[PDB]
């Protein structure tokens, strides 16, 4: 990695940040008022005898959440292209690691997965909190893998740990989509299936990019290819998800 | 099966006031969202109120400052209070949820 | 570490395993038939419009779960004191790491926390599955910390990550104990408070032992002290929990 | 408030059979566990059946092979079927939950 290659990333990051900011502003300006509940069912006696009717504790608005997980990326991409921050960024890239990315992801991906789970029909607060925790744990495992190992040496243990700890939310989503034991006759709409399938494919793409970067082939021996891939996939995923919720839920107003 | 049964309505004068009631059936009433719809004899349909099962309330921008929707849990009741009527609200009102409609009621306002 | 110190651990582990086996047999022989439900509340229309009454999907018996998380430890403590397995065990202890312990814990602690959460009044299946995932993630973080770092060098990052990823279930338990937004007039019993407080203290003890082992003081510079502490605390925790559930829930028969 | 109301009972012969019914109130009936208790005029109390809200059934080891408890969701009903009675079951029966009792009913068996 020479000076010019690290120099172009300034303009690359600036362009990404501008795109994110414009999309956030449009979504804030056009969305209507929609909300989804967080509930809870309490006991009314001994530990396993009698329950009570569910009640609503909180209500999430959707437009603000979408604007939130776009604004986070916009803010971070503008921070990286700053002054002394860029000096530390280049110094860390020279050492084959990046820290800003994981700090961004551990919040953005968690918000995404919470919203996706909430649309499918999950309302308990503890379920959402634990899903948040699981996703953050997966990202931290990726951070540890990047920090403690070296390319082409054949050690891939934290990668496998992160793969193990990132499949639980999708098992839960599958369970609520199959819906065992229910008594109903209303079928799931189509945009739910579209959202689920598309986001699963994007998550698989992120994992594959990590694996190919640390395998060390004859072409992927350069770190900047993986850096560019991580920027582009992040720019695509956010836009692919934010405009599927808007068209179908937030539009009739 | 979900059954929504509403009562009230009738014929009143211009300055009168009404209280329509809707009673629900075998669902989770403390979470689900209830709605009130209006159809005039000769138009397509409109929207009157929503209660979102948590407390928040939105209206149809044509009845603001005149109507008031409220709900009562532990009895499964939805109440609509109509005050300061006008001689154009002659219509049929329906109690609504996630497309489980009910047999509406007639409201008539004289001169 | 000399030969005799590694030799005594054979008898130590055998004694621990025998104690676990006897307690498991007693609990199996004396318990009655008690069960707790796993439920689920599904939609009946568009994503955020109408729900349905909750239904029961599964039912956990309690005596079998208690026997399970005692039998796991019994089996592992008998495996370690075997033949060639003991050779690999001693070889790994010479290198300042142990693997059998984490493989045991990642199941035993998860079963414990699922049962503790279920007693408090949590019934959703996704909540229990995600709690399982979070606890396993914490144990795996501990494994990575032990594998990739060295005592007295001042690096404690995976320890902090494991501390971060292990506080979510207790936040959920606190939320269901405070019970915000409920309409009820029945108070929580006392053995629930006893169980919660005791198990929180034991978990803090485990974390403290890890931290003191890897700080490297003048007395804790020997690894076998930490090994013995991990055996004793595990032998106490299991017994402290299994006989508080039995006396209060499973006894009147 | 939780209100349990049961009906049935009365006076029968030795070989008769009965069907007692219990109706529940504002709780979550599809999860909670329901019980049937018996008190004889002169004894303390006993246990008759449990239904655990999921399907499983346990009895009191003195009425096995004679009684049968069942539940019906979507109407909140608990049914107890008594067959092949004996001239010792003269008693008062109560419908029970997590200590929310109800006003029992009388069962009498003649010779
Ligand atoms: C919640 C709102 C505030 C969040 C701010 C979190 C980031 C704060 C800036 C941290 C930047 C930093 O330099 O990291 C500090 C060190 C990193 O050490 P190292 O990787 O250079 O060896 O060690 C650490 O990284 C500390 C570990 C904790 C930071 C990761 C936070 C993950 C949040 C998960 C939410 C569940
Ligand atoms: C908005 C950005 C998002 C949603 C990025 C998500 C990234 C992932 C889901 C990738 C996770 C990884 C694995 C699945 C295993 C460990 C390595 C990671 C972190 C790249
Ligand atoms: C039956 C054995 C049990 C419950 C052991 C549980 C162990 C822990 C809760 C300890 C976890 C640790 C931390 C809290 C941080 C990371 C290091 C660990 C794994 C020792
Ligand atoms: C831990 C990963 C695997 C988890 C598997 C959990 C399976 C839950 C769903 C099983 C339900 C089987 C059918 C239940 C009985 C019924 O039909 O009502
Ligand atoms: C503590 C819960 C965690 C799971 C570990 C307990 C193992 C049992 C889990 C439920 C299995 C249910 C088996 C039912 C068998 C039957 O049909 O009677
Ligand atoms: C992510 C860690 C912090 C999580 C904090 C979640 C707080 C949930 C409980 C807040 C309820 C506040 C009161 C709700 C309004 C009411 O009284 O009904």
């Amino acid at each position: 990695p020479t000076v010019k290659e690290i120099k172009s990333l300034q303009n690359f990051n600036r362009i990404a940040g501008v795109f994110h900011l414009l999309q956030m502003l449009a979504v804030l300006a056009l969305a209507n008022d929609f909300a989804l509940p967080m509930t809870g069912t309490y006991l009314n006696g001994p530990p396993g005898t009698t329950f009570s009717a569910p009640v609503v504790i909180l209500e999430t608005p959707v437009g603000l959440a979408v604007a939130l997980f776009l604004g986070l990326s916009a803010l971070f991409h503008f921070i990286v292209s700053s002054g002394n921050f860029f000096k530390r960024y280049s110094a860390s890239l020279m050492k084959n690691q990046n820290i800003f990315r994981w700090v961004e992801y551990s919040l953005s991906s968690s918000v995404m997965i919470v919203l996706i789970a909430q649309i499918c029909g999950i309302a308990d607060i503890v379920a959402l909190l634990a899903i948040f925790g699981v996703n953050a744990s997966m990202i931290l495992f990726g951070w540890l893998q990047e920090k403690y190992t070296q390319p082409k040496d054949g050690d891939l243990l934290p990668f496998w740990f992160g793969c193990i700890a990132g499949i639980v939310p999708w098992i839960g989503l599958l369970i609520y989509v199959i819906a065992p034991g229910s008594t109903s006759d209303v079928a799931v709409p189509g945009f739910v299936y579209g959202i689920i399938i598309s986001l699963f494919l994007f998550f698989n793409s992120f994992a594959l990019v990590q694996y190919l970067q640390y395998k060390g082939k004859g072409k992927w021996s350069n770190y900047l290819r993986g850096e560019r891939a991580y920027i582009v996939l992040s720019l695509v995923a956010k836009s692919a998800l934010a405009w599927q919720i808007f068209s179908g839920t937030l539009i009739p107003a | 099966m979900v059954q929504l049964v509403e009562s009230g309505g009738g014929l009143v004068q211009a300055g009168g006031s009404l209280r329509l009631s809707c009673a629900a059936s075998g669902m989770a009433f403390s979470i689900s969202r209830m709605e009130w719809h209006r159809q005039a004899p000769g138009n397509e349909r409109e929207l009157v109120a929503r209660i979102t099962g948590g407390g928040r309330t939105t209206y149809g921008d044509s009845v603001k400052g005149r109507f008031t929707i409220s709900r009562d849990n532990a009895k499964s009741m939805v109440y609509l209070q109509m005050n300061s009527l006008k001689p154009e609200d002659t219509a049929v009102y329906y109690c609504n949820t996630g497309y489980f409609w009910g047999q509406g009621t007639q409201v008539t306002v004289s001169s």
